[PDB]
């Protein structure tokens, strides 16, 4: 009559009876998206209800646990999901609202007006800024389009971070802690093994260590901007500062994507670009998919099972049927995973697709594994297989046993630098605000950052640690850490952080073992068994082992390395050190909107 | 477990608790009959044979 006896035999027929309801939710997501009924709209949420507060009733006996040692296996980790309560110690009359104030602003930013002079025309945020980024050369717009919308909403946000904070960390102190940025760091921690333990609050550090290679990104950029920029706007742009954040293709800067119009190496030599030679075997629909499958024998990665074939659509639907461009991917196992874009006869099929393709082949590796470990080493593993291969995906040099090459080389620096500065474009405009933001968080979450100190030093540290510019600061009128969803819905940047550096040692992964030196665009990853034999190991290990084990195994190396990041574009950072060696060299923090 | 060479009657209802159902239905278990949900996308391991 022993609890421990009956928890033994229900905890593995639990999770069973989980996985039946568990896969039900992603299967209404289309059926729902092409024809909306009762039954289809209530399928994931009445799927999802009995998952996470029905837990805690299966989950009360859990707290009955003994220093017994017989647990021994990865199901003591499974164990902590069997322990959580959730949100029960808060009261019902202060979260009733808690929902309502949560999602307020989103309706708000979504059902935002932009105000426009004379009202010619209706505005929107998206994407008729984005439409008029670029159409003409007005200061005034650039200005005045993201100042309307500021001055329509932004001051009302302030509210929504008084009750947030305290019962995001009213959490922690229910779960016997003081901060909950600790415990975000559950995937992080392990106890009870030797010498493969690792600390919650180290991964706090790593802010102050990965803003070292980070500048370096920035100067090289920065250097080729003083050079053709003056010309185009000489009012807010003096070589020896901060490169402009208005006058890029962003409203906030955080995408700095649409920088080849300001950075054009040369306006008489178009890039090249081949659309009616391609076609002269009928290029249609399916050829793209085609040439995509025949991607999967040029990086070794096997084809994808019978899912691949009727979940995944191919080819237009013809009808009034309306279908989601917005990919739609799960994990559910057996067999079950998607690849579905608004397909159509389209060169972004080529792309997006093959952004979902390293989501795919990972998923089987893990597909196996329990719902509740169906991952990879860490958060940030999902998203970083599926963007390493991408990039190769675009470069037609790599490309020869496509047959659409012509393999006529040409001479190296004078057409790559055209091409490989737009690949430069990605890597370079994300940086800031991913270190940036993920400051804020950590310290706003344990409170040593004073109310004084907590809302003006958003502004204060920008212009100095950054180096960048704004078009209007914020003190105490409009609340600038509130008009995001991330942080209206408390959200934080650990998915997008831990892969940032090492998708490109992933890549370097693949060249290393496969003896290959010099830039990585002329890596041949073709008929390499090495390379799959490395990509197989790690896929289906999973989370069996704690993730310091195989956060060793994975790089090899404990520190970051800085030169893969050089190697990729030597040409582009070596071309401009002949232009730039006889100036000054960063930017003055003197000079800034500060006043 | 079942003996070698003989059939296999599932008629007990089980409750995860070890104290007898005693006619009772209870919570956290439920009948032991499966049934599969069987989509046109499962691998052949989880299609059936
Ligand atoms: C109003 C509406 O959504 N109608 C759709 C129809 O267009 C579609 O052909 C059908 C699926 O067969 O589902 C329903
Ligand atoms: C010649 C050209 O411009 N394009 C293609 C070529 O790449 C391909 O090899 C050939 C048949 O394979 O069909 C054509
Ligand atoms: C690359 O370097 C060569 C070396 O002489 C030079 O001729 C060429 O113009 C350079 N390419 C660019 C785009 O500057
Ligand atoms: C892979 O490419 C072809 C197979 O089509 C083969 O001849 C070649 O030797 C292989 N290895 C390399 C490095 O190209």
């Amino acid at each position: 009559s022993t609890t421990e006896e009956q928890a033994k035999t229900f905890l593995e027929k639990f999770n069973h009876e989980a996985e039946d309801l568990s896969y039900q939710s992603s299967l209404a997501s289309w059926n729902y998206n092409t024809n909306i009924t009762d039954e289809n709209v209530q399928k994931m949420n009445e799927a999802r209800a009995k998952w996470s507060a029905f837990y805690e009733e299966q989950s009360r006996m859990a707290k009955t646990y003994s220093l017994e040692e017989i647990q021994n296996l990865t199901l003591k980790r499974q164990l902590k999901a069997l322990q959580q309560s959730g949100t029960s110690v808060l009261s019902a009359e202060k979260s009733k609202r808690l929902n309502t104030i949560l999602n307020t602003m989103s309706t708000i930013y979504s059902t935002g007006k932009v105000l426009d002079p004379n009202t010619q025309e209706c505005l929107a945020l998206e994407p008729g800024l984005d439409d008029i980024m670029e159409n003409s050369r007005d200061y005034n717009r650039r200005l005045w389009a993201w100042e309307g919308w500021r001055a329509e909403v932004g001051k009302q946000l302030r509210p929504l971070y008084e009750e947030y904070v305290v019962l995001e960390n009213e959490m922690a102190r229910a779960n016997n802690y003081e901060d909950y940025g600790d415990y975000w760091r559950g995937d992080y921690e392990v106890t009870e093994a030797g010498d493969y333990d690792y600390s919650r609050d180290q991964l706090m550090k790593d802010v102050e260590n990965t803003f070292a290679e980070i500048k370096p990104l920035y100067e090289q950029l920065h250097a080729y901007v003083r050079a053709k920029l003056m010309d185009t706007y000489p009012s807010y742009i003096s070589p020896t500062g901060c490169l402009p954040a208005h006058l890029l293709g962003d409203m906030w800067g955080r995408f700095w994507t649409n920088l080849y119009s300001l950075t054009v190496p040369f306006k008489h030599k178009p890039s090249i670009d081949v659309t009616e030679k391609m076609k002269n075997q009928s290029w249609d629909a399916e050829r793209i998919f085609k040439e995509a499958e025949k991607f999967f024998v040029s990086i070794s990665l096997p084809h994808m099972t019978q899912g691949f074939w009727d979940n995944s659509m191919l080819t237009e639907p013809g009808d009034g049927r309306k279908v989601v461009c917005h990919p739609t991917a799960w994990d559910l196992g057996k067999g079950d995973f998607r690849i579905k874009m608004c397909t159509k006869v389209t060169m972004d099929d080529f792309l997006t697709a093959h952004h979902e393709m390293g989501h795919i082949q990972y998923d089987m590796a893990y597909a196996a594994q329990p719902y509740l470990l169906r991952d990879g080493a860490n958060e940030g593993f999902h998203e970083a297989v599926g963007e390493i291969m991408s990039l190769s995906a675009a470069t037609p040099h790599y490309l020869k046993a496509l047959g659409l090459l012509e393999p006529d080389f040409y001479e190296d620096n004078e057409t790559e630098i055209n091409f490989l500065l737009k690949q430069a474009l990605t890597i370079v405009g994300t940086l800031p605000f991913t270190y940036m933001l993920e400051k804020w968080r950590w310290m706003v979450f344990k409170g040593e950052i004073p109310k004084e100190q907590w809302m003006e030093k958003w502004w204060e540290m920008k212009r100095e640690i950054v180096g960048v510019v704004e078009p209007l600061p914020h003190d105490e009128t409009y609340c600038d850490p509130a008009c995001l969803f991330h942080v209206a819905e408390d959200y934080s940047f650990i998915r997008y952080y831990t892969r940032t550096i090492y998708q490109f040692q992933f890549h370097e992964a693949l060249c290393k073992t496969a003896n290959h030196e010099g830039a990585l665009f002329k890596c041949d990853i073709s008929n390499s068994t090495e390379a799959g034999q490395r990509l197989l190991q790690m896929l289906s290990l999973g989370k069996s082992e704690p993730w310091t084990l195989a956060l060793e195994s994975i790089v090899g190396i404990k520190t970051m390395d800085v030169k893969p990041l050089l190697n990729y574009f030597e040409p582009l950072f070596t071309w401009l050190k002949e232009q730039n060696r006889n100036s000054f060299v960063g930017w003055s923090t003197e000079w800034t909107p500060y006043s | 477990n079942l003996k070698p060479f003989e059939r296999d009657i599932s008629t007990e209802i089980y409750q995860a608790g070890n104290k007898p159902c005693n006619g009772v239905a209870g919570v956290n278990c439920y009948f032991p009959l499966q049934s599969y949900g069987f989509r046109p996308t499962y691998g052949v391991g989880h299609q059936p044979y």
